[PDB]
């Protein structure tokens, strides 16, 4: 379809999301700039918790994301609902990829305009996958969406090593950020979330800013 | 159980006791049988205590939504026939005795009877509930046209204080509401507050 | 309706010359206990049809509201088309019939009583849906208690005055408060005439008790 | 037909989406919302263009629960069905959960809702702007304002309508400098700025304000009275 | 009685780095012995085993579905399936039919595929779980096994005394029934090795 | 003035790029081709009037009743298009009946004009649905709330009116309703101002015949809406082409 | 418990002849042991040579007359013709069996004239099985009016008699005779005896008083 590429075209003119697979957990920092100072940055969110052990990112749609937040949810749950196990990352992106591939199949919708960056942490083990709104899925040592991520995807290929910790990919996804940011971010301007052992969670901004003051 | 309530010249009293019993066993001692519907009507619950729990609230659904649409405060008429449809629509799914009582602007203080069955009667007093029974004499005796808010609160006491002493299954302490323009005083009768009376002893 | 919970006793019903007039106690008793002592049980649909009904009274106040909503969507219209006594009487014989065939009656048992077109129709329905017209009807324990001395009057004399009619419903409802122990003191009188239907009441009967001092 | 309906553009585009926003400024009205210490304040303004009509309906202030209120902007039949489905999701909140809905998930709920208008091609987006305000019992005041494209997000201060980007500019310069707050400068912030941007010197007949305080959490729309005695004390300085 | 209606008799024990599951071998439809070589244990893995006494079609029936699902959910996960995991899969299904219930209740015994802890649990017929770290017992003759398993259980055991324990359990228990026995297959699932051993047990 | 054919016109579902729905526009302007019902709400009621068309004389002079009864409280005066103006009349109606089955009393107007233009605004954003080429005023008396006058145009707004007028001569009909203190007036004074306002925005030499319907609703029917009086209407009738001259 | 059904009594009655169908039946409405009204006719005019005589519960009664005539006019549209009399029977036996399993509680009897200008009887049990007899009688007092028939009508335990074909006068005559003979014993027939006769010339309706107990 014709539609695919086209909604492949809003995502990469989406916000720049980096998710970098470290040994031990899972980046996915993301470009929040508001338009305006009148815009309260507390308040909407999107890097965004799926289980306690995955959360994701987008580029592209807003509100065409929160569609599969909540979805993603529900399938997850459901799982849980059978299984009483939490579920695999790979499991959910194959769930919900599949969802996401149900919007270009039938007609009189459009697709998705957003690509997902599911992290995840399961049997010691992290996750770092990508979603097109095809409802393909590719699984990453690291990646970039929206704009210029081609720029980023290399810049990522250039400084990612296997044998790195989630502090020093923590170090490395605001970098990749920077490299496209103009002009200046804050502890209030980007949105990292971090996988490890512990479980998913969205770091605070008091604990972006030091991460931003090691660089 | 017995829950009662009083119109009068202004707004209404309410009354219920608080016993809540699975068969014989006081599963509950201090139950709040007056259910706020809106912010001047209250319902009295009696009967199955699921049932009731589920129409009071969605009535009070039905009842809220109603009013932020027509932008006013709801009638109490209104309140009484959506319990009305409800205690009606499932009367065979449903153990359900109510007696709606609230005031509104259009027209005073308004009592309501919904009993098991489904039924809708505007009355000065109701009363209802397993105990009621012990005290249909006494509120026949008793009611006087046009008493006052004090004489409202004292009667429905009294009865209710009869009607815990001889039902079983009503019991507890005397939960008391009267609902004016000005707003819901509530009150709990309990111990010394609740009237005695003697038994006649030799 | 599988088991009626507020209930209304007899209500009776006569044509006489130039309309009928049916009665009904102003009680709705649950079981024994006479709960509910102030409730009409006779309707008024339109100008020519009044309705009265025993049995379970949340069915009566549902037929109330279905058949007073049809006579205001049919006057709506303005087109000069009324619904007959008759009329009324077959919608409400479907009605009861189509619910007893769902296994789920409406627990009433109905007098339609109506004036139009200058004859008198005077009708009975009950929860299975059987359905007749007469001269004279008693629901309940009037059809024991009532109907035998209504119809030993309609059959001296088949055309009643008005003020005959409504004395002989006020003398059945006497014997009715005297035998029926579900009966009440306390009875509406509606009348449909050409003036159109007038409910009037409450009114009571005038009781007899000189037998209870002739035991000894 | 790619313009047509909600699909997507060459370039990524939703331009029925683009277009509801221009559907938007026809009505020709500006609603600001300003959001204080312990107060956020809707203010539109209230042209009334036909004087034999009663200028007690024409409103687009709107209760939505007792604690939660709205001002719309847009194509009028639209902002009254979105806020008859703002009514009913907030007391479906309220029933099936037990709680009243918080502000975020109310303009979210109706955020969620309008992304199916843009994504649907066979209905069109519902050109309006919803801005909701309510008190938030952890955050304190809330204002929150959801677009025809399914966004929405929470605001120190906002406009919508007409003059929204020249109002956005007034208050964005306004709020950097002061931290403004208190129950006076607030509904003083919300009417110079609809003022500076209109240039028409109000009178109390030609707006409408409707606040919420944490004093008392109750959605009210201000009397004439009362826009009257902000005016007065506004219009001497 | 529907359970009593085929007999059955399925217990499960726990030892040190082992599990035994044991099952009666009479298929019988009441009084009628018909066959003495029921399956009433099937594998579900290479280390994990359920078994199901009750109604035998219902034995087949359970068995056959939830082979069905374990084999899609071990194609699809791509993972041998940890016993807890089973277990909350045989609730489900079990639970699926709650008010039309299976009449059947399983008993899990099996290690972990990665760890190789052992496993034992035992569900009712609408899928309430219970995992125990003794024993669990299931079938028309649950007092008898309780009885024994209660005396005979000790902590810690190898599989040999694991084996003469649930041996002694299985054979002393069934032979106080009658709808039960016609012989005891024993499964002790070690981490290295499956021995599968049938009793002497008595045949009346 | 000029055509558009790129075809943002077509569907209502469906925006022009200034932000225009085409659709409903041109639903609107049927109501402006179709002649001018007014009404005016006074101190103690609501009173129609309609110049209905009589384009055969063939027809039972009573024929298309562009006056209706919604409700026995509610009235409700339509222009533009008859066969969508009678579908409205339904669903006010069956709106009217369903609020009294589920809520026991007469449903308000402000209630029943919101209910009924949701239904004429959920016609205006779907492909498979037209707009409705009906505008309609809705008009009720009752004791608590007082005269109560409501207009609804295809566009699904209403919008309460002291005086109101829909058709095609709507706009002089608003200067003449203008000129008029409806608050202070009584019923009967405005049958007559009705009447007038009626016969003077006629224009004889486009369309030639027509028969003036009135309806009122307040005190002196008991707050129920009805035709009115053959008497009072022509009295009104007098007086308007007394008036007129 | 809730019961669909009371029997609320009457006697129904066909005769066929050589040109006519006399259909008849009491006129008492009762249940248990009240008399709801003594004019209550139990035989319907369908079509203009068409008679049908309705008894056992009453509601089902005036469902299927009224059903039965819906379907006479169903049939008159999409045909352009009126029933037979053996048309009016089959279709009846279909509906009749449409309510199998939760049967109209009604004793059907289709008196009137076939398609070559004879009388014909149909009698049908309450789920549908129906055959065209020469005479039966039908529902409350079926079983005392049958014989009665059967002997004088059907000419049958007698020898040496002339097997005459029944006229009118002389079949009038024998159901006002059954009809008192049954007023007499049975207790729910009474009041009145409505008689309908179906001749070429077309349906002719006559009453006679009964006992009024």
């Amino acid at each position: 379809l014709v539609q695919i590429e086209y909604a492949l075209a809003a995502v990469a003119g989406g916000a720049p999301s980096v998710g970098i697979k470290a040994a031990n957990g899972v980046v996915l920092a993301t470009e929040k700039k508001q338009k305006s100072i009148l815009y309260d940055e507390r308040s909407v969110h999107k890097v965004e918790p799926i289980t306690k052990h995955i959360g994701l990112v987008y580029s592209g749609m807003g509100p065409d994301y929160r569609v599969l937040v909540h979805r993603a949810r529900k399938l997850a749950q459901q799982y849980y609902l059978v299984y009483q196990e939490p579920i695999p990352t790979a499991q959910l992106v194959q769930r919900v990829a599949s969802v996401m591939q149900e919007y270009t199949q039938s007609g009189g919708v459009r697709p998705f305009g957003v690509s997902l960056l599911i992290c995840g942490w399961n049997e010691g083990r992290p996750y770092l996958f990508q979603s097109d709104p095809s409802g393909a899925y590719f699984a990453w040592k690291a990646t970039a969406m929206g704009k210029n991520y081609v720029n980023g995807k290399t810049f990522l290929e250039k400084r990612y090593n296997e044998d790195l910790e989630l502090e020093d990919a923590i170090h490395t996804a605001i970098l990749t950020l920077k490299e496209s940011f103009e002009g200046q971010m804050t502890e209030d301007n980007i949105e990292v979330g971090i996988c490890n052992e512990a479980g998913f969670r969205r770091l605070t901004p008091t604990e972006v800013k030091d991460y931003l003051a090691a660089i | 159980t017995t829950i009662m309530a009083v119109q009068f010249d202004g707004g209404v009293v309410l009354g219920a006791d608080s016993r809540t019993t699975t068969g014989s066993y006081i599963a509950n001692r201090v139950t709040d049988k007056l259910t706020p519907i809106h912010d001047r009507i209250f319902c009295c619950r009696s009967g199955s205590a699921a049932d009731t729990q589920a129409v009071a609230d969605a009535v009070t659904y039905q009842l809220g939504f109603h009013s932020i649409e027509l932008n006013e405060p709801p009638l109490v008429h209104t309140a009484a026939s959506l319990f009305k449809e409800m205690c009606y629509r499932y009367r065979e799914d449903l153990m359900a005795g109510i007696i709606i009582a609230g005031w509104d602007p259009q027209e005073g203080g308004q009592v309501y009877s919904v009993p098991m069955g489904g039924m809708m009667v505007r009355q000065s007093f109701a009363i209802g509930g397993s105990g009621s029974s012990y005290i249909y004499g006494y509120v026949d005796a008793t009611y006087r046209e046009g008493m006052t808010k004090e004489e409202c609160l004292q009667f429905t006491a009294n009865a209710l204080a009869l009607a815990m002493e001889r039902d079983g299954s009503s019991g507890g302490v005397i939960r008391l509401a009267a609902i004016a323009e000005s707003g819901v005083e509530r009150q709990v009768l309990l111990g010394d507050q609740i009237p005695k009376f003697a038994v006649a002893t030799l | 309706t599988q088991n009626p919970m507020v209930t209304g006793t007899s209500v009776l019903g006569v044509k006489f010359e130039g309309g009928v007039v049916i009665a009904a106690d102003m009680l709705g008793s649950y079981g024994s206990l006479a709960r509910f002592r102030n409730i009409s049980r006779i309707m008024r649909v339109n100008n020519s049809t009044m309705l009265g009904a025993s049995g379970d009274y949340a069915d009566f106040q549902y037929l109330k509201q279905v058949l007073g909503q049809m006579v205001i969507d049919e006057e709506l219209l303005g087109d000069g088309h009324s619904y007959s006594p008759r009329a009324i009487h077959s919608w409400l014989t479907r009605a009861m019939y189509s619910r007893r065939s769902k296994m789920n009656p409406l627990w009433n048992t109905m007098v339609i009583g109506g004036y139009a077109d200058g004859e008198s129709f005077l009708g009975y329905v009950d929860m299975l849906g059987v359905a007749y017209e007469a001269p004279s009807l008693a629901t309940g324990y009037g059809a024991y208690l009532a109907q035998p001395l209504l119809r030993e009057v309609l059959e001296k004399q088949p055309v009643l005055s008005q003020t005959e009619a409504r004395d002989l419903v006020e003398r059945c409802m006497r014997v009715l408060y005297y035998r029926d122990a579900r009966s009440y003191n306390r009875f509406q009188i509606a009348t449909v005439t050409e003036k159109g239907v007038e409910i009037e009441g409450p009114l009571s009967t005038e009781t007899n008790w000189d037998i209870a001092h002739m035991i000894s | 037909f790619d313009r047509h309906i909600t699909i997507f553009s060459p370039e990524g585009r939703l331009y029925q989406v683009e277009y509801a926003f221009k559907a938007i400024n026809q009505g020709g009205l500006t609603s600001v919302a300003v959001r204080g210490k312990d107060c956020a304040v809707i203010v539109t303004q209230k042209k009334v263009p036909d004087k034999l009509l009663d200028s007690s309906t024409v409103t687009h202030l709107f209760k939505i629960t007792e604690n939660i209120g709205c001002v719309m902007t847009g194509m009028t039949a639209d902002s009254r069905s979105q806020v008859q489905r703002a009514r009913y999701e907030a007391a479906n909140w309220k029933y099936k959960y037990g709680y009243e809905i918080p502000v975020d998930m109310l303009c979210k709920r109706i955020a969620d809702i309008s992304q199916v208008y843009t994504q649907n091609a066979e209905m069109r987006p519902l050109g309006c702007c919803m801005i909701l305000i309510g008190i938030d019992e952890e955050q304190g005041p809330q204002v929150y304002k959801c677009d025809p494209a399914g966004y929405y997000c929470g605001f120190k201060a906002t406009a919508a309508g007409v003059k929204q980007t020249e109002s956005t500019s007034f208050l964005e310069k306004k709020v950097k400098k002061k931290f403004d707050w208190t129950f006076e400068q607030t509904v003083e912030t919300a009417i110079t700025c609809l003022s500076t941007v209109l240039s028409i010197d109000f009178k109390p007949s030609e707006i409408e304000v409707g606040v919420v305080t944490v004093e008392n959490p109750k959605f009210r729309i201000l009397t004439e009275a009362e826009i009257d005695a902000h005016l007065v004390a506004l219009a001497e300085r | 009685s529907i359970m009593s209606y085929n007999g059955g008799a399925v217990m499960a024990m726990k030892g040190k780095n082992c599990v035994a599951i044991a099952a009666d071998r009479r298929f019988g439809i009441q009084a009628q012995m018909v066959t003495t070589d029921f399956q009433k244990i099937f594998p579900m893995g290479d280390r994990l085993y359920i078994g199901l006494a009750g109604l035998a079609t219902d034995v087949q029936t359970v068995a056959q579905r939830l082979k069905f699902r374990l084999n899609l959910y071990e194609l699809k996960e791509g993972r041998q399936i940890k016993p807890y995991t089973l277990m909350s899969m045989v609730a489900n299904l079990l639970y699926e039919k709650r008010f039309g219930p299976y009449y059947t209740e399983p008993v899990i015994a099996g290690l972990d595929p990665k760890t190789f802890k052992p496993f034992i649990c035992s569900l009712d017929l609408i899928g309430c779980p219970m995992v125990t770290d003794d024993f669990v017992v299931s079938g028309t003759c649950a007092e008898q096994m309780y009885g024994m398993c209660e005396s005979l259980w000790e902590p810690n055991m190898d599989p040999d005394h694991l084996f003469e324990t649930i041996s002694q359990a299985m054979l002393n228990a069934v032979d106080r029934d009658a709808v039960s026995g016609m012989g005891v297959i024993v499964h002790i699932i070690e981490k290295d090795k499956i021995t599968t051993r049938t009793l002497k047990a008595r045949m009346d | 003035m000029s055509s558009i054919g790129t075809g943002y016109d077509l569907s209502a579902s469906t925006f022009s790029p200034d932000g225009r729905v085409f659709q409903v526009e041109y639903a609107m302007k049927a109501v402006e081709n179709s002649s001018t019902a007014i009404g005016i709400r006074c101190k103690d009621g609501v009173v129609f009037g309609v110049e209905k068309l009589v384009l055969s004389k063939l027809y039972e002079e009573g024929s298309n009743k562009r006056l209706f009864n919604v409700d026995r409280h509610v009235g409700m005066a339509v222009a533009g298009l008859l066969a969508d103006a009678r579908s409205l009349a339904d669903i006010a109606r069956e709106e009217a009946s369903n609020f009294r089955s589920n809520f026991g009393y007469n449903i308000p107007l402000k209630h029943l004009a919101d209910r009924v233009a949701m239904y004429v605004h959920a016609y205006t954003l779907y492909s498979a649905v037209r707009p409705f080429g009906c505008s309609f005023m809705l008009g009720s008396y009752s004791v608590n709330d007082g005269a109560q006058l409501y207009m609804i145009d295809p566009s699904g707004v209403s919008y309460g009116y002291w005086g109101c007028a829909i058709g095609k001569a709507r706009q002089a009909a608003k200067t003449e309703i203008e000129k008029l203190q409806m608050k202070e007036m009584t019923c009967r004074d405005i049958v007559k101002e009705v009447a007038k306002i009626i016969y003077i925005v006629h224009d004889e030499v486009k369309d030639k015949a027509f028969e003036l319907e009135l309806s009122w609703v307040g005190e002196l029917t008991n707050g129920r809406h009805e035709i009115v009086p053959k008497d009072i209407r022509e009295e009104a009738e007098k007086y308007a082409k007394e008036s007129l001259k | 418990r809730f019961s669909p059904y009371v029997f609320n009594g009457g006697t129904i009655l066909a005769i066929a002849g050589e040109d006519f169908a006399i259909v008849a039946s009491d006129t008492r409405l009762s249940e248990g042991f009240s008399i709801h009204t003594r004019d209550s006719p139990k035989c319907y005019k369908l079509t203009d040579k068409t008679v049908i005589g309705c008894s056992g519960f009453h509601g089902d009664c005036l469902t299927l007359t009224k059903i039965i005539e819906a379907r006479l006019k169903m049939y008159k549209h999409s045909n352009n013709k009126a029933m037979t009399t053996g048309a009016i029977a089959a279709m009846l036996s279909t509906i009749l069996y449409s309510r199998r399993f939760f049967p109209y509680y009604v004793y059907n009897i289709i008196g009137g004239l076939d398609e070559e200008g004879k009388g014909a009887v149909y009698s049908f049990d309450p789920v549908g099985s129906y055959q065209r007899d020469s005479f039966k009688a039908g529902g409350s007092a079926s079983a005392m009016l049958q014989p009665l028939l059967d002997n004088q009508v059907g000419f049958k335990n007698m020898q040496n008699v002339e097997h005459v074909p029944l006229s009118l006068d002389r079949a009038m005559r024998l159901v006002k005779d059954v009809f008192i003979s049954a007023a007499e014993r049975d207790v729910y027939t009474g009041d009145a005896l409505r008689i309908c006769i179906v001749t070429k010339e077309g349906i002719r309706e006559e009453t006679v008083s009964l006992r009024k107990d």
